[PDB]
């Protein structure tokens, strides 16, 4: 089928759900995937209870 | 003459109507031949889907014998006079017409009754006309016009007595008996619904004379059709074995009277037709013609206006090689759209001095013009003289094209009908984006 009339229209939902779930993450909990000890100024003397990446 | 006192001077076409409802209408000439008819109000459209088939079967069996000519005697008397008898059966019209000597006016007439009122329907007769009519079937399915325009009709009056082909289904062709028959000319070969039409050297008075004499004895004084829903859809029956691809497209057109027939017609005109062995080419006026001759984008193209009573189908067709069905799609929505959105003076007039050498031209010999009494008087109700139809297209203007047009085509679910190597088509999503402009 060609692309245009089905797919176009396809991937504006996907890209709708997606952009749901982002604006979600950001306004209602922006810290939820992140680490909290990521908001202190790096101190090359003490290292946080915990190293772990993203 | 200056082409007004030419139309002016036409003959008047005489019409009467007998006790049993039959309009008897001629057309009185100079011409030593005429053509005598009578067009029945009988079709595929008001046949049932058991009946289907009915009306062909019919018209095919007419000209066998009759009860009171046996067979070949009707032929003998046809032939030994000169005479070319002839028939057709359209999707809401059946004809039975004689070309003949007016001399042998008097008989044709006679013969013409006995065609109609007393046919035979004979039982071997019918089985041997049976095997014909299959593979008539068998023939017709070969070329791709007919084909393209009978899934037309299927796709676009879905669900309706119009959908059917005139032909019917192979099954009812086996499963069609003579009770069937005889049924089907005893309810629609009835006397209100015949026009005994004359052409040629023929006088009204004697055509009156010989109706009331032989077709006195016809129906006194119902299956009187519904109303047919377009249905806009698309059939694809992709087969790359052909060698071309044949498409149809056309949208819910006028009916048989309504008066935007008129300008419709000059907008096809403006469209126009073409094909691969035609003379100028790249240089017809017709735009989506000169773009086909220049890029050889097909082998042809039509503008088709087929109208019935109450709807029609209003469009294109066209033959083209199995990669470039696309292009040519956008350019015949383009040329559309563009009649739609900017009809211009210009191709206006050009396409009211091609209407008008239609009607006047297809208006010559003695056989179109009985056959066009015998339609108008079906349709119309009249004939049409050909000064109104002067008139009616000089009213016609750029404004008036540019309306109809849109009030046809602009924004409107198209019916499509492809076959043979159609796989460049395009998606019904794209055909029906094309009919709007985002630019208007
Ligand atoms: C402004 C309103 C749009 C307008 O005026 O369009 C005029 C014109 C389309 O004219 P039209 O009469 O609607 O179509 C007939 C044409 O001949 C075109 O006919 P066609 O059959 O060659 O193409 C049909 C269809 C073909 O489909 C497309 O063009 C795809 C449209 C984008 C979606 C898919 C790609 C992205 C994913 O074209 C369109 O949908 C219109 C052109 C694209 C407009 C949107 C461009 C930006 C998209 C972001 O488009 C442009 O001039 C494009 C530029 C201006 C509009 C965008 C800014
Ligand atoms: C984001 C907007 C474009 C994607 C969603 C809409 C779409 O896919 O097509 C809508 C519009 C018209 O496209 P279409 O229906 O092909 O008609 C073309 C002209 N006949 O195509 C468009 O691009 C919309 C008009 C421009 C915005």
């Amino acid at each position: 089928i060609p692309f245009h009339p089905y797919y176009t229209i396809k991937d504006i939902l996907g890209a709708l759900f997606m952009m749901l779930i982002l604006l979600i993450l950001v306004l209602f909990s922006p810290d939820l995937l992140g680490d909290p000890d990521n908001y202190t100024p790096a101190n090359p003397l003490n290292t946080p209870p915990h190293i772990k990446p993203e | 003459a200056t082409y007004a006192q030419a139309l002016q001077s036409v003959p008047e076409t005489q019409v009467s109507q007998l006790d049993n409802g039959l309009r008897v209408a001629s057309e009185q000439s100079s011409q030593p031949t005429c053509t005598v008819g009578v067009w029945i109000d009988a079709g595929s459209r008001y046949e049932n889907e058991k009946n289907n088939g009915a009306g062909y079967f019919v018209e095919h069996l007419a000209f066998k014998g009759t009860k009171n000519r046996p067979g070949s005697a009707l032929e003998k008397e046809v032939e030994s006079m000169g005479a070319h008898l002839n028939a057709y059966s359209t999707r809401e019209h059946t004809a039975y017409y004689i070309k003949a000597l007016s001399k042998d006016l008097p008989k044709a007439v006679e013969l013409l009754a006995d065609i109609v009122q007393n046919c035979s329907l004979e039982d071997s007769q019918i089985e041997k006309e049976r095997d014909v009519i299959l593979q008539e079937l068998q023939e017709n399915d070969s070329s791709m016009r007919d084909v393209v325009f009978d899934y037309l009709h299927a796709t676009a009056f879905q669900g309706t007595p119009l959908a059917q082909s005139v032909e019917g289904p192979s099954e009812n062709v086996r499963k069609l008996s003579r009770a069937d028959l005889t049924e089907y000319v005893s309810q629609h070969y009835k006397a209100p619904r015949m026009v005994l039409a004359a052409a040629g050297g023929v006088e009204h008075r004697q055509l009156l004379d010989l109706a009331q004499k032989h077709f006195s004895s016809l129906s006194g004084t119902v299956p009187a059709f519904t109303p047919c829903r377009f249905t806009g859809s698309e059939i694809r029956h992709r087969d790359d074995a052909l060698p071309l691809a044949h498409v149809a497209i056309a949208v819910e057109g006028p009916g048989w009277a309504n008066p935007d027939n008129v300008p419709l017609q000059v907008a096809n005109a403006i469209i126009g037709h073409y094909d691969s062995t035609y003379g100028g080419g790249t240089h017809m006026s017709s735009t989506l013609a000169s773009v086909a001759a220049t890029r050889k984008l097909c082998q042809s193209f039509q503008t088709f206006n087929i109208c019935y009573a109450e709807t029609g189908l209003l469009g294109a067709h066209f033959v083209c090689d199995n990669m470039s069905i696309d292009d040519m799609m956008f350019f015949l929505q383009g040329q559309w759209m563009r009649l739609c959105t900017s009809a211009t003076e210009s191709e206006v007039v050009r396409g009211k001095n091609i209407l008008r050498n239609a009607l006047v031209s297809h208006l010559d010999g003695t056989t179109p013009v009985c056959e066009d009494i015998g339609r108008s008087l079906l349709t119309y109700g009249r004939r049409i003289p050909l000064a109104e139809w002067e008139s009616r297209i000089a009213e016609v203007d750029a404004s008036v094209v540019r309306e109809v047009c849109s009030k046809y085509f602009y924004d409107q679910c198209p019916a499509v009908a492809g076959l043979g190597p159609i796989e460049q088509l395009p998606d019904y999503n794209r055909i029906r984006s094309g009919m709007f402009w985002l630019r208007f």
